[PDB]
């Protein structure tokens, strides 16, 4: 799935191949995030070590179910940092499909 | 002085009409919109009265046919009672 | 409920790709003998430790109190994306200052300070501190990923 | 020790990461605003309450809605028109027979003071007799496919093509169709809705696009998704400001956003369901939106799927009424829930959330206003006003309007009360119905009937009401002012008042506009200018304060510029320690004090 790609019965053609960016971040301290609408989901965002990253990707959801990291209509990637001591923010300006892993440590 | 129609206070007749509510059942300004819960009679000379919401007096809107709900608001409303 | 309609990670095959990647010692690397102090930014050569692939690190700190950091391709066979109309303007720069330097290590204060940005060459990554609190760390996972523009 | 770590993957693009240091929410507020820039000041109609249905038939039944607000003596700023209002969903069209004269109706509707939103979607159905289609086919404006013809793709119309709103030059073409010359049957008072913008394709890969589309500069469809949604409301925008010479605010509300979407109306939560967890959820997601600059944020009043039993529809009035966007909405075979089709019993308790909304709208246009300047969330999760209470951090069944009002809506069936959490050391907070006073922190038992919608005012906090609830927004803006002033332990108050003219940009270029700063210490109510720059022809005046937690004065006496020293008349009722000073009359724009003797 590098280069053509087939999704159901759909086909990517992915004439460029793989060109995918990723990078982490972590935030010492930081106990509580909150951000990257939109899902059907808690204010304060879950840890996706166990199941699925949160999905970035407006996309129209028939009957949305609640309480799941499926992207739903609209795509705001930024993130915010909540603690005692300190408020900071991640901007991710990037406009393609994009995931989120969360981990707490 | 004017007193409520529930006597619920006595005012001097200079609150009657003066833009504030001072009866709890809008007695004393069935002229302006003051009262939550006043009216406003249109006459509408020669034909059927009605009587309209306090809220109703001008807003803007014309309520009555006679046009008399609406005397400074901007809004310039017609005789259609006919 | 039937969601097979929408891709999991799994069947998203750059999201399997980047997710298969686990934390671990980062193959990038900085090369602090291209550093250079623009007017705007600091601009330094990245690195695949494997695949020898170059990249170009654009760092910079901005007024009221911010940092950006942007990633390219130094040669790429084809322009990348870079998303337009969102931000309403140029962001004002501030200007960044050598104030250290080892042999793995170069940090840089974003005008007079308190914020200084620590810039490690082996493994790459970045750190952010007021002073001396550590705020974030980019990168310390080992799972930057930049898959580059191959032969179509 | 404790930490948590962020991994972000895209499928292509650079990587354009930005930092934001704080160090506190508010600055990170100021931080991100300044990159993607703040709320757009909505027209004061679009914060009332917005009357909808997938779809209401004709003109005559959207007249009828309109008059049935008027009888049963309920406010609404808007009717709303769906897909089918159209031809055959070709956008920018009225169906022939059932809206033969769509100009009449707009002029109904303007001479109830009141507006319409129709709905205009981007997909453009394959039609050699649309002449939308035929131009944006002959212009090449279309998204395209490898071969180079045009995408074509499945939807409301059936077979439909799809612009390409990353061109410049089709954007423009799109905001010049909203001229009253191009969009035949159009007026001043009609606003837009664009849906399905994502954009969504029925027989597409994932309900959406094919990735490998090719967009204004060969770029691909993969490049450029998240962002072709706000291209389509940019644009839309952009075409109402147009339409009117650059001179009236535009409304219009989005389903797909992106950053910066902020800049160009309202988005809401999409198709939500008549569920009570629905309900519960139109919290966090709002305030996740507040969070990162999307202030204009609302979710389906009633649930969009299926039928909401009569109490959930009074509970979902009460929770909309004091969330941003405003509006009931209904799937096309859901039965008919305009609010005067219920009992008496939950007609009453939806009239009372509606005119709690209308009375409070000086302070959510005050709140709009400050998300316009300073790009701070109108409705924001508790944490955000007490960063030091850990036990705020996760939650989502309450939240605040600005820094002055906490909410907690009732949403479970058949509940007795509420556990309301009360924040802040040193902090006092007013039930508004009771007027009780209550001490903060604490978890505060409070018991509901039907008609409750638990409100508590912040000790310190000053929020200006329009007391007179009348049929629309438009009808009100010229009414006197009512200021309920909620004491802190200190005595002590502040609070804001914006005002202008409702709808044009003559605030930012002509700075025709008031910024009022109201504060009270020691016995005095103070009122003087919070910016000089902005000057306001306006007939509102003060006509009352209530002041919470205040003892009996001896005498109250007001001094006005201009005016001599004058006494007004009081009430205090000793055992909820209200104050009410009768009737000021001072003029809004007039620097005043009420001294407290
Ligand atoms: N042409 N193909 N036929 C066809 C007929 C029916 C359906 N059922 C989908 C029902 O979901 C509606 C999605 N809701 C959208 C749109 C609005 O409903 C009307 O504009 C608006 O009211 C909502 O607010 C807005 O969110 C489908 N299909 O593919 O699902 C296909
Ligand atoms: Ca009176
Ligand atoms: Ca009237």
């Amino acid at each position: 799935g590098a280069w053509e790609e087939t999704f159901k019965t759909h086909s990517d053609s992915k004439p460029y191949g793989p060109t995918s960016v990723g990078l982490d971040f972590s935030l010492p301290g930081m106990e509580h995030v909150y951000g990257i609408p939109e899902h059907a989901d808690s204010l304060r965002l879950k840890v996706t070590e166990g199941g699925e990253p949160y999905r970035l990707y407006n996309l129209d959801v028939f009957q949305y179910e609640l309480n799941n990291p499926m992207a739903l209509y609209g795509s705001v990637p930024v993130l915010l940092a909540h603690s005692f001591h300190r408020d900071l923010g991640i901007f991710w300006l990037n406009a393609a499909e994009t995931w989120v892993d969360i981990s707490s440590n | 002085p004017f007193t409520c129609l529930d006597g619920t206070a006595t005012i001097p007749f200079d609150q009657v009409n003066d833009d504030y509510c001072d009866c709890k059942d809008g007695s004393d300004e069935p002229g302006t919109a003051a009262c939550p819960n006043g009216s406003f009679h249109c006459t509408n000379t020669g034909y059927k009265p009605l009587y309209i919401l306090s809220s109703r007096v001008n807003d803007g809107v014309c309520d009555c046919c006679d046009g008399t709900d609406e005397y400074n608001s901007g809004t310039v409303c017609e005789n259609t009672c006919r | 409920v039937d969601r097979s309609n929408f891709k999991t990670c799994d069947e998203s095959s750059f999201c399997k790709r980047q997710r298969s990647i686990r934390p671990g010692l980062s193959p990038y690397r900085a090369l602090l003998d291209t550093l250079q102090l623009g007017p705007d930014a600091l601009t330094v050569h990245l690195i695949h430790e494997v695949t020898k692939v170059l990249l170009v690190l654009e760092l910079q700190g901005l007024q009221k109190d911010m940092t950006r950091i942007r990633i390219d391709e130094l040669e790429p066979r084809r322009p990348r994306y870079r998303v337009p109309d969102v931000l309403v303007a140029d962001p004002p720069t501030a200007r960044l200052s050598v104030s250290g330097r080892d042999d793995n290590s170069v940090e840089l204060t974003v005008a007079e300070g308190p914020y200084k940005i620590i810039l490690t060459a082996q493994p790459f990554r970045l750190d952010l501190l007021e002073d001396r609190s550590l705020l974030l760390s980019v990168n310390a996972r080992g799972l930057m990923a930049f898959e580059h523009q191959r032969a179509p | 020790t404790p930490q948590t770590d962020i991994r972000w993957m895209s499928e292509s693009g650079i990587i354009d990461v930005f930092l934001m240091l704080g160090p506190s929410v508010f600055d990170v507020f100021r931080q991100y605003a300044s990159l993607t820039g703040t709320q757009a000041l909505p027209p004061l109609f679009s914060l009332g309450y917005h009357q909808s249905r997938w779809n209401y038939r004709d003109e005559a039944d959207v007249l009828e809605v309109d008059q049935g607000f008027d009888d049963h003596n309920m406010p609404c700023d808007v009717i709303w028109l769906d897909i089918e209002h159209a031809d055959g969903k070709r956008y920018f069209t009225w169906d022939p027979t059932r809206f033969p004269q769509p100009l009449n109706m707009l002029e109904h509707l303007a001479s109830k003071r009141r507006k319409l939103v129709a709905i205009v979607d981007p997909h453009i159905k394959v039609d050699s007799g649309y002449r939308v289609h035929e131009e944006l086919r002959n212009h090449g404006l279309y998204v395209k496919t490898r071969d180079g013809s045009d995408y074509e793709g499945w939807c409301w119309p059936g077979s439909a093509s799809y612009p390409d709103f990353t061109n410049p030059r089709m954007r423009a073409w799109w905001s010049n169709m909203f001229s009253f010359d191009n969009y035949e049957g159009s007026a001043p008072n009609l606003y837009v809705w664009n849906d399905m913008n994502e954009p969504s394709v029925f027989n597409g890969p994932e309900v959406t696009m094919l990735k490998d589309a090719v967009h204004y500069g060969g770029w691909e469809h993969r490049d450029i998704h998240n962002i072709y949604g706000l291209y389509v409301h940019m644009a839309t925008a952009d075409g109402l400001i147009q339409r009117s010479g650059g001179i009236e605010r535009p409304f219009v509300l989005s389903r797909a956003f992106f950053s910066g979407s902020q800049r160009f109306g309202a988005v809401w939560t999409g198709d939500n369901t008549a569920e009570w967890d629905h309900l519960k959820i139109s919290i966090p997601m709002c305030l996740s939106l507040a969070l990162v600059g999307l202030s204009f944020c609302g979710a389906d009043v009633g649930g969009f799927f299926k039928n909401p039993e009569p109490e959930l529809l009074v509970r979902w009035y009460q929770m909309g009424a004091y969330q941003p966007f405003f509006r009931a909405h209904a799937h096309l075979d859901t039965g008919r829930r305009e609010p005067w089709l219920l009992a008496s019993q939950y007609q009453d308790a939806i009239r009372d959330a509606l005119f709690q909304r209308y009375s409070l709208l000086p302070f959510w246009y005050t709140l709009f206003y400050q998300a316009h300047k300073e790009g701070f969330p109108v409705m924001r999760p508790l944490w955000v006003q007490y960063p030091e209470d850990m036990s705020t951090f996760s939650i989502e069944d309450q939240f605040m309007l600005g820094d002055a009002l906490l909410i907690h809506p009732v949403s479970d069936a058949g509940a007795h009360g509420v556990q309301v959490y009360l924040p802040g050391q040193e902090e006092v907070w007013y039930d508004i119905q009771s007027y009780q006073k209550h001490h903060g922190p604490q978890t505060l038992y409070l018991p509901v009937t039907l008609s409750s919608i638990p409100v508590f005012q912040r000790g310190g906090t000053i929020v200006p009401r329009w007391m007179r609830v009348r049929r629309s927004s438009d009808c009100m803006k010229d009414d006197p002012i009512t200021l309920f002033v909620a004491l802190s332990p200190q005595g002590t108050a502040q609070g804001e008042l914006f005002l202008d003219d409702g709808h044009t940009f003559n605030y930012q270029t002509r700075h025709e506009f008031l910024l009022r700063r109201f504060s009270f210490s020691g016995s005095t109510l103070v009122s003087s200018s919070a910016d000089p720059k902005g000057h306001l022809e306006t007939p509102i005046w003060i006509e009352r304060v209530v002041i919470m937690g205040a003892g009996k004065p001896a005498a109250v006496v007001l001094q006005t510029k201009g005016s001599p020293e004058s006494r007004l008349s009081f009430q205090h009722d000793p055992e909820t320690s209200v104050l009410i000073l009768r009737k000021p009359g001072v003029s809004v724009a007039s620097d005043w004090s009420i001294h407290l003797r």
